[PDB]
RNA sequence: CGGUAGGGGAGCGUUCCGUGUUAGGGAGAAACGCGUGCGUGAGCCGCGUUGGACGAAGCGGAAGCGAGAAUGUCGGCUUG
RNA sequence: GGCCAGUGAGACGAUGGGGGAUAAGCUUCAUCGUCGAGAGGGAAACAGCCCGGAUCACCAGCUAAGGCCCCUAAAUGACC
RNA sequence: AGACAACCUGGCGAACUGAAACAUCUUAGUAGCCAGAGGAAAAGAAAGCAAAAGCGAUUCCCGUAGUAGCGGCGAGCGAAAUGGGAGCAGCCUAAACCGUGAAAACGGGGUUGUGGGAGAGCAAUACAAGCGUCGUGCUGCUAGGCGAAUCAGUGGAGUGCGGAACCCUAGAUGGUGAAAGUCCAGUAGCCGAAAGCAUCACUAGCUUAUGCUCUGACCCGAGUAGCAUGGGGCACGUGGAAUCCCGUGUGAAUCAGCAAGGACCACCUUGCAAGGCUAAAUACUCCUGGGUGACCGAUAGCGAAGUAGUACCGUGAGGGAAGGGUGAAAAGAACCCCCAUCGGGGAGUGAAAAGAACAUGAAACCGUAAGCUCUCAAGCAGUGGGAGGGGGACCAGACCCUGACCGCGUGCCUGUUGAAGAAUGAGCCGGCGACUCAUAGGCAGUGGCUUGGUUAAGGGAACCCACCGGAGCCGUAGCGA
């Protein structure tokens, strides 16, 4: 029970012998090989397109075009990384503990690619969370911080990048301000 | 470089993909000719329809980076 | 581990035991991880030169019946064809690459499989690099006789070092494989007859390939 | 790796020569016409193994209506047969073909207990 | 347990590679010719008052891998 | 449901009908049988009528449809 | 100046095709043709990307991605930025000003961008870095040389076999009457260049060079940018159509400027067009030198293993074949006989005649001899039964050859509702002759991991391959334009 180069050989099924077309007929498909008799299907060459019925209106074609699509509005794309509190749980997470985005990558519970790593990071509650932890994350879903801060849980909301404004739109957001201000008191 | 396949195009605008990985389609007809279509009638061609099970070898032969489940 | 490994000092008596103790296949399905490990390396080692002519390439085409008879390549009144003698070749053979891919940890584990095999051969040594200086070949040969080792059968010996002594006076045995780490092939260990560590190997072997 | 088709062929083509020894003409000949004369060969020896477990009841039959009408004016295969079957005997119709031949007397005999039972 | 189009299963062979500078082989290999041999068959195994130097089995791998049809095609040879 | 084919020229026969001249081995539908893709026997021969659906061997036996003067298997049977 | 396979740049620039028709679109700025230069070419030192965080010339590979988009929104076409790698390199000049002239020129100064330079003053000075005749240098290339170790037996020949020995820093390879580490040429290893070539170092020399303060007046590449029109190209088809480049016509601004940031305007960020030049990473094979080959072996492999681009054919452009293997050694057969030569039969050479039209030598096809048999006969040629005759046996009751006479039996393929067809196809025989490969998508079968899985290019003792390489990618949230 020592291998060697001739007591090796594959197991069962693995590599299936593949059919030779046109030879014999007892053997297979010979003659015509399974192309039944003449006619387009049967003629060598490219076929007709995938999408393509008879010259009757295809049926992608008698559909109309998807609601937002159809005119050029851009389409929906993730703008977060979701995750919930099931994960935070079953991973590894001992009380003090900084959840954070990078320690989610240090554990591996997320895998970020290129447009996931551009991104920033969200909280979905679900599942209940024991232990008291410290999380850092741009965004938090209503029932997500109800039940952090229920179970004693501390939020840090980190900032997201300024947006940068025309002074011009400054003094008109801030006259605004100076208005509630005044009034208020 | 080899060649990748190329997702036919004008089937992705019409035809796309539920999270459990059914595919659906709008449904033709509301367009113009509205008025003399009863209120009834509009309502039924406004909403999303599961495409028939027929088809789903051209669409899904058509549009192979979508993700579809076909439930096996 | 479930057996000794022998130690032997230069003079080829029994000075030790070791263990080797590696991850191993299951036991059904070992064969075929093996197998398939083996046939990867052959198949990516493989150059295709094969080259043909297709219909295209051959030379000298105009398109016609031909005006006059070639002896043996055409008749008169005949068209143009792959159904000529030399007419092109209908689906011969172009220039491939044979590439295929493999799990890392597939790939380790075909390894291991099979070197965990062979321990109902191999033998450790004392580490003999110092003994040769001047490059003797005639000296290497007395080594192995007197270790147990007919050149003959394919031995294999893996060890850390390359001592040029060593090396050179090893070169031109056609039956010996001196083995660094950089160059440890599945192919090799299948192929050879006894195998042979030094310790320092078996340190390293069962680090690498190490059960948990 | 170029393969030509070498023996492969050739062989086969003997092996169905072999077969078609002793045929008129170009059926002994020519490897095309050859495999066709095989396959009838083949197939009318197949049709004839059936055809043969017809034919010697034919015979048998034929031969056993002449050695008994010999006896009495009237005296049939049938009403033989019929005689043979109420008095239960098992013999089949070889049997009663080549003792017919290789030994007429017992058919008498044979005759004459049907005969005596019969009266 | 008839079977065309057609689908599925189980196999045989050809040349080459690994084992392999293998076993065997001017005490005659391949091939060519033969068989009261064995296979459901593809074929295998045995034999040579031919032939004159190569090359199996097993366990695996790869294809310019199996012909009777193409007014196919190239040579050879008939008929008239 | 999944994977993945052919087929999308049909023929006659029984029956219900239409067109036609209650013409056509015509033509077009409807409900069935056989052929297609079915060998064997009966039909002189004879795709589509009758019997019957061929795993294979036998120099065994009983029957179906159909038959029993001779070619050619069986009664030159019986009684009206 | 001409020649030059492919690659490359520029100029002209199709059509069949796809769209199941076709006209926009596709094919494709492909082929072809012209011109040009190199061993590479081209591009190239931000009037660039980006987005409020940052990058830092060009090219090429992986990836983003078949994503954003474009599109008779049809067929189809199809990016980029971030990210990973390979590879790295930055420089000259115009103008202001100062010299010389009547100029046009020459000489100094001067070259940058979260601005520089000219102008006006005051400090620092020696090192650093870049280029390079001449020359012994180093190395390599273009001739070479030295180079270990065996004998006899075995039927033509021994390298095979049996039996003894030995070398190995050499067991690559080719040859030798037959397969060789030890017979030859060689290989490892080690030596060698008067002359020329090449990469490198050094090589007199030639080059350059800093520092701060004040000054918005002087410069910062004009028939240019832009605008109106006509187009072209950008993935992007006139579209809201930016950026880029051109015909016709108009036509600015100099840093308190100008351009870009996908109509446009404001604000901010980034950059400095209308002057040039530059190595590497990448593409290719008429070739040269090494290497390997699950490549061919005379119908194959180049069209060509012999006069091969020949013979031959064509006015010409152009087309374009065939013919390999006596033996180890010609030892190529003295001499006699038939005998005008060829050809033959002996003898002689040879292991073998293998005898020159010569190696194995299938089938068709042409015969010759021996066994049985046909001249009253109707037939896809056979088959089941087997009269009579003949042959090699050891299980002699069997096998093989022939075949009196009876029965049954409508060639094969293709293709059809259906064929023996008077439906197609094949003179015969032997060769060649067809669901292939690459790259993706889906499904199944097997493995491997599931402490989620996996690497791409790239690097590797040449390949393979250990070991790297987490950029990516797939799975972890959906709904909604
Ligand atoms: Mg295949
Ligand atoms: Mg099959
Ligand atoms: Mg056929
Ligand atoms: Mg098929
Ligand atoms: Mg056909
Ligand atoms: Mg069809
Ligand atoms: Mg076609
Ligand atoms: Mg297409
Ligand atoms: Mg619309
Ligand atoms: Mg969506
Ligand atoms: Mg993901
Ligand atoms: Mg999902
Ligand atoms: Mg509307
Ligand atoms: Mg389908
Ligand atoms: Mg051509
Ligand atoms: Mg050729
Ligand atoms: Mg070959
Ligand atoms: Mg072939
Ligand atoms: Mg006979
Ligand atoms: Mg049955
Ligand atoms: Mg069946
Ligand atoms: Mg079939
Ligand atoms: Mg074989
Ligand atoms: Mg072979
Ligand atoms: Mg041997
Ligand atoms: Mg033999
Ligand atoms: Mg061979
Ligand atoms: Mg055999
Ligand atoms: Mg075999
Ligand atoms: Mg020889
Ligand atoms: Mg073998
Ligand atoms: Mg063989
Ligand atoms: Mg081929
Ligand atoms: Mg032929
Ligand atoms: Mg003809
Ligand atoms: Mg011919
Ligand atoms: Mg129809
Ligand atoms: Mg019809
Ligand atoms: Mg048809
Ligand atoms: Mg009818
Ligand atoms: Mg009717
Ligand atoms: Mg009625
Ligand atoms: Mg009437
Ligand atoms: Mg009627
Ligand atoms: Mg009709
Ligand atoms: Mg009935
Ligand atoms: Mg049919
Ligand atoms: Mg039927
Ligand atoms: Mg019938
Ligand atoms: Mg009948
Ligand atoms: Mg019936
Ligand atoms: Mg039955
Ligand atoms: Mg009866
Ligand atoms: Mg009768
Ligand atoms: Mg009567
Ligand atoms: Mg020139
Ligand atoms: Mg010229
Ligand atoms: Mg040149
Ligand atoms: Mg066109
Ligand atoms: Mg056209
Ligand atoms: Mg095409
Ligand atoms: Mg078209
Ligand atoms: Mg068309
Ligand atoms: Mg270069
Ligand atoms: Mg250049
Ligand atoms: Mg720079
Ligand atoms: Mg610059
Ligand atoms: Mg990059
Ligand atoms: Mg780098
Ligand atoms: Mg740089
Ligand atoms: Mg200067
Ligand atoms: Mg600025
Ligand atoms: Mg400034
Ligand atoms: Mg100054
Ligand atoms: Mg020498
Ligand atoms: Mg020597
Ligand atoms: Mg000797
Ligand atoms: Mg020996
Ligand atoms: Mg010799
Ligand atoms: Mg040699
Ligand atoms: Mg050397
Ligand atoms: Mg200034
Ligand atoms: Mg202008
Ligand atoms: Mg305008
Ligand atoms: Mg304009
Ligand atoms: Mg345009
Ligand atoms: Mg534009
Ligand atoms: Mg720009
Ligand atoms: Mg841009
Ligand atoms: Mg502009
Ligand atoms: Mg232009
Ligand atoms: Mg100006
Ligand atoms: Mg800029
Ligand atoms: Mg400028
Ligand atoms: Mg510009
Ligand atoms: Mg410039
Ligand atoms: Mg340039
Ligand atoms: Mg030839
Ligand atoms: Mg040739
Ligand atoms: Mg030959
Ligand atoms: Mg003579
Ligand atoms: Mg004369
Ligand atoms: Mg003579
Ligand atoms: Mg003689
Ligand atoms: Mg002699
Ligand atoms: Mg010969
Ligand atoms: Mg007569
Ligand atoms: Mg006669
Ligand atoms: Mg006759
Ligand atoms: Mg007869
Ligand atoms: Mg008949
Ligand atoms: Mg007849
Ligand atoms: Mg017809
Ligand atoms: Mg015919
Ligand atoms: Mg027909
Ligand atoms: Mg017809
Ligand atoms: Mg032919
Ligand atoms: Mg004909
Ligand atoms: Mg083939
Ligand atoms: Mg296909
Ligand atoms: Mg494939
Ligand atoms: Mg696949
Ligand atoms: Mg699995
Ligand atoms: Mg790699
Ligand atoms: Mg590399
Ligand atoms: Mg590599």
């Amino acid at each position: 029970t020592r291998f060697r180069l001739d007591n090796l050989g594959p197991q069962p099924g693995s590599r299936k012998k593949g059919k030779r077309k046109g030879r014999g007929h007892a053997a297979g498909q010979g003659g015509s090989c399974g192309f039944g008799m003449r006619g387009q299907k049967s003629r060598s060459g490219p076929g007709i397109m995938r999408g393509f019925e008879g010259g009757q209106m295809p049926l992608y074609r008698r559909i109309p075009k998807l609601r937002g699509i159809a005119g050029g509005m851009r389409a929906g794309l993730p703008k977060y990384v979701p995750i919930n509190l099931r994960d935070i749980e079953v991973a590894g997470f001992k009380e003090g503990e900084e959840v954070s985005l990078e320690s989610l990558k240090a554990k591996g519970i997320i895998n970020p690619s290129g447009r996931e790593r551009r991104l920033p990071l969200k909280i979905l509650g679900e599942g209940e969370l024991s232990t008291k932890l410290q999380i850092k994350a741009r965004a938090f879903s209503g029932s997500a911080k109800e039940k952090l801060e229920a179970a004693g849980c501390s939020v840090t909301v980190l900032p997201g990048r300024k947006k940068y404004i025309k002074e011009s739109v400054r003094k008109n957001l801030a006259r605004a301000d100076e208005y509630f201000a005044k009034k208020r008191a | 470089k080899g060649y990748k396949m190329k997702t036919h195009k004008a089937s992705a605008k019409r035809f796309r993909v539920t999270g459990k990985g059914k595919i659906v389609r709008r449904r033709a007809g509301k367009q113009h000719l509205l008025a003399k279509k009863n209120t009834k009638r509009k309502n039924r061609l406004s909403k999303l329809i599961q495409v028939d099970r027929s088809d789903y070898d051209n669409v899904i032969g058509a549009l192979p980076y979508l993700k579809v489940n076909r439930k096996v | 581990e479930l057996i000794p490994l022998p130690i032997l000092n230069f003079s080829g008596e029994k000075v030790g035991e070791t263990f080797l103790n590696l991850k191993t296949a299951p036991s059904e399905t070992a064969r075929a991880v093996v197998h398939r490990g083996l046939i990867t390396h052959l198949q990516n080692k493989r150059r295709g030169t094969a080259s043909t002519l297709t219909r295209a390439e051959v030379r000298g085409g105009g398109r016609k019946p031909y005006p006059q008879k070639k002896t043996g390549r055409a008749r008169r009144g005949s068209q143009r064809s792959p159904l000529r003698p030399g007419g092109g070749v209908i689906f011969g053979p172009k220039p491939r690459d044979w590439t295929i891919k493999m799990n890392k940890k597939e790939r380790r584990l075909a390894l291991s499989t099979a070197i965990a095999s062979a321990v109902g051969n191999s033998f450790v040594v004392e580490e003999f690099a110092e003994n040769f200086e001047k490059p003797k070949t005639k000296d290497f040969i007395a080594a192995m006789q007197r270790w147990g080792l007919d050149p003959a059968e394919k031995s294999l010996f893996f060890l850390m070092d390359l001592v040029e002594n060593v090396e050179k006076s090893g070169r031109n045995i056609r039956t010996l494989k001196l083995l660094t780490p950089r160059s440890l092939n599945l192919f090799d260990v299948l192929n050879a007859e006894k195998l042979v560590f030094t310790e320092g190997t078996i340190q390293y072997l069962n680090q690498r390939y190490g059960v948990d | 790796t170029r393969v030509k088709r070498g023996y492969i062929a050739r062989r086969r083509r003997k092996k169905i020569r072999f077969f078609a020894s002793s045929f008129r003409g170009a059926h002994s000949r020519l490897t095309r016409t050859i495999a066709q004369q095989k396959i009838r060969a083949l197939v009318s020896a197949h049709r004839d193994r059936d055809r043969q477990k017809r034919d010697f009841r034919r015979l048998w039959i034929t031969r056993i209506n002449a050695a008994i009408r010999e006896r009495g004016v009237y005296y049939n295969y049938s009403k033989f047969i019929h005689d043979l079957y109420k008095r239960q005997l098992l013999l089949n119709r070889k049997i009663l073909a080549q003792i017919a031949i290789l030994n007429p007397n017992c058919i008498y005999m044979i005759y004459n207990e049907i005969i005596k039972k019969e009266d």
